[PDB]
């Protein structure tokens, strides 16, 4: 047979699933495992047979367990089953989305949340400059990422954004299309103010006379909205 | 002086010169290129038969007498396809040819005599191929290394903690202390292995010290900031120490688009992760860089071959893995930008074409770490049934194209990582990693594997039984998988600086620990059969790919080789 | 239960196998592992059973699975299962062999081979010597082994065979049922013609010189057909 | 692309592929073979040329980078006639091919790489060989060993204590103290070194003690008697050391006769001196020897080749060193059946038809330690001028030939004496033992002699000289000859239980040592070129040798190449 570790295992999740099966025959409401090793058994034989595609059984298995099948509590539990199947055409990986729908009350873990809201990055004062991509790809930009230093085919007042990032949620985005034009906020960094990488525009203390060497660095590298004054005058250090 | 027919002959020894073999299920044909035996004076064990004492064992052996002996093997290396006997001493390939007795037979070599002392190991009817090397291992969980090792792969490169976040996102361990860890958890395991460091970083002496604890290389990865900045210290501190750099580029554009990149990487020798840019990098164009003399380009198995259920399947893992939403018409933009079927599509011709050189797994990171070799096997085997048989073959069979995919697992990616003078082919010299294929189960499932030049992995039945066949059949861990052997089998490969240091001694590892070596001064041009430059351009709107100013296409196969005929899951 | 690691790895082939058995029930073709997994089953459930013997068991095996049952492919495969089960006089091993018929033309490893024939020991001229077993017991004897030291029950001219092995296929062999005579063909030993071992009558380089003390040797402890002069002169290392 | 004229291709870079070079005066004519570089890629050193920085030397190297880069070099070696590029690293031969900068140039591997440390050897237009191994060496004074250094023997296996009657007769250095005399006598010279011991003994334990002792053979010569007792157990002794034996056979049949001497060797491996006999040795037949399996025969330089003179020569010669008085019938009796022009004759055809297959000095004993060489072409260039060109010839050259005469010198002398793993050919690997011969002088006079991968010896001008042309030019000690370096150019070899017992640290010997290996197991088949067995007839009453039932003999030269053309003396 030649089997490898990942037949073992699979063979174990099938039976899993067979004894599932067995006890929701019998009468019996499944608890979590038994609903998932069921889920995920009937999306191994289904691409066994070979007679559907891997989207045709990410929707099957949404019908497999009616939420009076399972104890309450399961369904909440079980966000998404996610099972590797051999099809014909060799291994594809199957998610389930949601594959049970609630019915009772019981929620393991629940959160119970305040109402109020949450105010992010308070004390600092967010200014809005108007940003187009002149470029023909996508240009994502994250919260924390220093503004002035973005893909050099974003076109904006790009002085004004020195030393300041998104005023945004952490770890968000703000999405710029191909041609698209929008206004967006921005505040000041915080902490030190000790900008290092991103474009190597700056690599040092964020400040007025560092402000200068980083739009002559920038108009000299092609980046879009930089205005820096000709007649530039160089400092010991560059 | 008699005849044999060939039937019987074969039957006897396996195939000879001009004989061919089917590869699995495929439609790939292997012919025999030459014979090192002298017909007449083969090698077989048995009873009544040559391998004993005073006919084919020598009772006055050389000195360079052999530890083990493969007999009647035909090789399947990038350097041909041929029939000869293997011979191993002290944990290397000691000789390829004629093998035997001296006493008794004409064409015996000193380096290939067989005495008291040699173990003897039947090869006729069987390939051997080298083990396979993957270089994009995510240390994710420790069950990866036996699955990886059933399915004929005998080194690991890639990077990790564990099932931390880092990790399951990016092959990294980072940092001193998390280098020392996984060094330390090394010696369970039987598989070569080589860890990769945080890359990712515009600080120096934090890259040098990485790679002076251990680390073969860097990462860079783009949950950890792919900017221009830290490709360009993490390039200028390997050049400084002759380690590789592996990438997984910017794909939202944020510091730059592809052309940035190559700017920052000014040059320099460069390995790409999952180029055709479905497991990451530049949205959509990453793909183009497959083509420059730096690159060395890799792909990622999920993607290969191009399937009816491949789309669906990688926009919903991506879906999942990101966790967005098909509510939010940002995410859709971000998930259409990524996936790409156009791209996914050409990545197979692109194999074919010899422009893509590397097939690695991502494993557990959108990728199959025990189905590098067989995706590998299966996309030729495509390619063959679409565009035919290639046109640098010699003779009614694809030796060309074999080699060409071969080296993708084997070879390439030991020049890639610099330990191809250790592991990647059946050379004398070479570390005995090697893998026994039956042909019918050629690509999906091997016989055993040899590690260190031991037996470290077989098929074997149940230990009960009055021989080693009957059911259950599976693969388990054999004596060079055990004790204090697997400290002689298995070898931890580091920098040279960290080798100079003494890490093996400073750690207390029992394995063998090597340098890697010539690491920045190999180009597209040093893969073997997949060194094609070209200029490859990506339409920003419609995600065409042009090579040379030809579109570049396949279609996606409803039905693959070597999957539902082999495997009962 | 006191399980034995035997009986846990038996345990799981007799799930594949059923594994096997309900795919094959849905109407699915059977691959390779299914196919042998189905076999084995199948066989320890019978010798569990205790109602067949062991070779009936190797008989049944092959009416399993048709041809039609399985993949394409898979017959080839499947040259033989082998499983060790326990009958009611403890454990045998049945093997199955070529349990399933080929219909398709998928052959794994399929040998293409070349219709010229193979031309062993080219260059080796082949004498023929008659030979005939006294004894009572039968003698067989393989491609390189020396001749002239074979069972000393066997009678033949042995001067005309020294330093000579029989003119066949590697690895294969000659047999001499008791009583039975017929005559064989004998090549040259190749290489250095150092033998050494065999029934310690050579020990040394082959040559006329050496013969001679072989002949003596090979006379004095009864080796038949041997026929050295008498008034033999030692040499000073015999 | 552009097409150069074979002319100045030849003139700029050496003779190519399918080029015949005439060697010395002889009227041998070798063919190249193979080239292995790309043509427009040759590397050339001087003023603008091909050899500098960024071009040909590399910016950035290797690990494997070369110590020293032979260009252009044809290489005439058993293994064949070609010309390719040598590499030497650290001692050895570490390639032999294209060789160059990987970034500017095509073909260029890891082991042949040229970097900043990189010596450059111009070789175009120059024949590469390996360094000379004599294996009968009288050590009668040391002033013997720059003379053969000087004619391209790198490596003297012998024995003897200097000027003492015992070593004036035998090869022989007799004892624990003596090995260790000459062992540390030895640290002085340019030269590879290895001791034969007395093998004239019954004793088994005296025997051992020699060997343990650092010799790495026996000599069993006559004059310390050459009975059958002493054979047998010094063939014992040696089987269970795994040390050659060489025998100079009783010539006055006193024990018995050369069967009697073929019974107590009783079929082991055995080398024996002069087998033609004018040297020692049964009277007069012991040349009969030649053809058997067992037996390495070997000859000495002054019987080769026959000429007008030899016989009156070795007549006065054998009535000097023996005190002969020309008025006693005995001493006539015993002249005439020693010296024997019959045998003398036979002798050169027994070398062309590969029956004899070493040819080695017998110095200050009835030989010439310079002429070793010289000699043997010599008798090919005589042999092709009267049977002339060898059968065994695929082309319009004498190519087979040529190997056939420069295995005698350089790989069966090795093989016969246990040290074919270090020295005899150019192979990668081995030890860097080379000699450069310009073809106008090849066979008499070399260039340059590299020892251990260093000069050792060359041909130079006056010291005051603005170049090193002008005259007088004579051979002249290099740095590998001096100081502590010459401790690292060369080996002295010794037996495997010597050496496994620390001989060196307990002698205080700076030199490598070496151990000897695979002297039991080889036989006449073991020489390559010249493995013919043949049963060997002499006539007891004309003198006259049948092989194979044919009367075998050449006529003398009156003139001989190679002479008097080339010496002023
Ligand atoms: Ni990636
Ligand atoms: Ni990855
Ligand atoms: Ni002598
Ligand atoms: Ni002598």
């Amino acid at each position: 047979m030649k089997l490898t570790p990942k037949e073992l295992d699979k063979l174990m999740l099938h039976y899993a699933g067979e004894l599932a099966r067995k006890r929701k025959e019998k009468g019996i409401k499944l608890n979590y495992v038994e609903a998932v090793a069921l889920i995920s058994a009937h999306i191994m034989e289904e691409a066994r047979a070979g007679k559907k595609t891997a989207a045709e059984l990410m929707q099957e298995g949404r019908t497999l367990l009616k939420p009076d099948d399972v104890m309450d509590g399961v369904a909440s539990m079980i966000h998404e089953v996610g099972i590797e199947a051999m099809f014909p055409d060799g291994t594809k990986l199957v998610t389930v989305h949601t594959p049970i729908e609630a019915n009772g009350k019981l929620v393991p873990g629940e959160l119970f949340l305040k109402n109020e809201d949450i105010t992010i990055n308070e004390g600092k004062k967010a200014v809005s400059v108007k940003v187009k991509n002149v470029g023909d790809r996508p240009v994502q930009i994250g919260s924390h990422f220093h503004f002035f230093e973005v893909n050099r085919c974003l076109d904006f007042d790009r002085e004004k954004t020195f030393g300041k990032r998104l005023d945004i949620a952490s770890g968000t985005a703000v999405r710029f299309e191909p041609g698209e034009e929008k206004s967006v906020e921005l505040i000041d960094i915080g902490g030190n103010r000790r900008i290092f990488g991103f474009n190597a525009l700056v690599d040092r203390q964020a400040d007025n006379e560092s402000k200068k060497i980083a739009l002559h660095r920038a108009k000299e590298r092609g980046f879009h909205g930089t205005k820096s004054d000709d007649n530039y005058v160089k400092t010991i250090k560059e | 002086m008699k005849k044999i027919s060939r039937k019987e002959y074969v039957s006897m020894y396996g195939p000879t010169t001009g004989d061919k073999v089917r590869l699995g299920d495929t439609d790939l044909i292997a012919e025999v290129e030459h014979d090192y035996t002298i017909y007449g004076e083969e090698l077989k064990f048995g009873g009544g038969k040559t391998l004993r004492e005073g006919m084919s064992q020598s009772n006055n052996p050389s000195k360079e007498e052999l530890d083990l002996i493969i007999t009647n093997a035909l090789i399947v290396d990038y350097t041909g396809i041929y029939k000869a006997d293997i011979g191993i001493k002290d944990g290397k390939i000691a000789g390829i040819g004629k093998g035997g007795n001296k006493d008794m037979q004409d064409g015996v070599k000193n380096n290939l005599s067989v005495g008291p002392a040699t173990e003897a190991l039947a090869g006729e009817g069987l390939i051997v191929t080298a083990g396979g090397i993957d270089t994009h291992i995510h240390f994710i969980s420790p069950q990866q290394i036996p699955t990886a090792f059933a399915s004929g792969v005998t080194t690991m490169i890639g990077g990790g903690t564990g099932p931390a976040d880092g990790t399951n996102a990016t092959t990294i361990t980072p940092g001193r202390r998390n280098l020392k860890w996984m060094l330390r958890a090394a010696e369970e395991y039987s598989m070569n292995l080589g860890f990769l460091a945080k890359g990712n970083t515009s600080n120096d002496a934090s890259l040098a010290d990485q790679i002076e604890a251990g680390a073969i290389g860097f990462k860079i990865h783009e949950d950890w900031g792919t900017t221009p900045s830290a490709i360009n210290h993490a390039l200028d501190v390997a050049d400084k120490y002759d380690v590789q750099v592996a990438i997984h580029t910017d794909t939202l554009n944020e510091a730059g688009c592809v052309e940035d990149t190559m700017a920052a990487i000014a040059g320099r020798t460069m390995h790409t992760f999952h180029t055709e840019g479905a497991g990451g990098g530049h949205a959509p164009d990453i793909i183009k860089v497959a083509g420059e003399h730096n690159i060395l380009p890799a792909s990622t198995n999920p993607t290969i071959p191009f399937t009816v259920n491949t789309e669906a399947e990688h926009m919903d893992m991506l879906m999942v893995c990101h966790h967005l939403d098909k509510s939010i018409k940002e995410d859709v933009q971000f998930a259409d930008s990524r996936i790409r079927p156009q791209t996914i599509a050409a990545e197979d011709t692109l194999h074919d074409m010899g422009i893509f050189s590397i097939t690695s797994s991502d494993s557990q990171a959108m990728g199959r770490v025990g189905e590098v070799i067989t995706r590998t096997w299966q996309t030729a085997d495509k390619n063959k049934k679409e565009f035919g048989r290639l046109k640098e073959e010699k003779g009614d069979n694809d030796n060309f194209r074999i080699k060409r995919y071969l080296s993708k697992y084997t070879i390439n990616p030991a020049i890639a990582h610099g330990i191809s003078e250790y592991v990647g082919s059946v050379e004398v010299g070479k570390v005995a990693d090697l893998v026994l294929w039956s042909p019918a189960f050629f690509g999906v499932k091997p016989n055993m594997i040899i590690k260190g030049g031991f037996i470290a992995l077989s098929q074997m039945g149940d230990a009960n039984a009055s021989i080693p066949t009957p059911q259950p059949v599976y693969y388990r861990e054999m004596f060079a998988h055990h004790g204090k052997a697997k400290y002689d089998a298995n070898i931890t490969f580091v920098s040279q600086a960290a080798y100079d240091k003494g890490i093996k001694e400073e750690l207390g590892l029992e394995r063998q620990v090597l340098p890697v070596k010539n690491c920045r001064n190999i180009t597209k041009k040093d893969m073997q059969f997949n060194d094609t430059t070209a200029h490859i351009e990506v339409n920003p709107e419609t995600y065409h790919v042009f090579v040379d100013g030809k579109e570049v296409t396949s279609k996606p196969a409803n039905k693959v080789s070597l999957a539902q005929l082999f495997s009962i899951f």
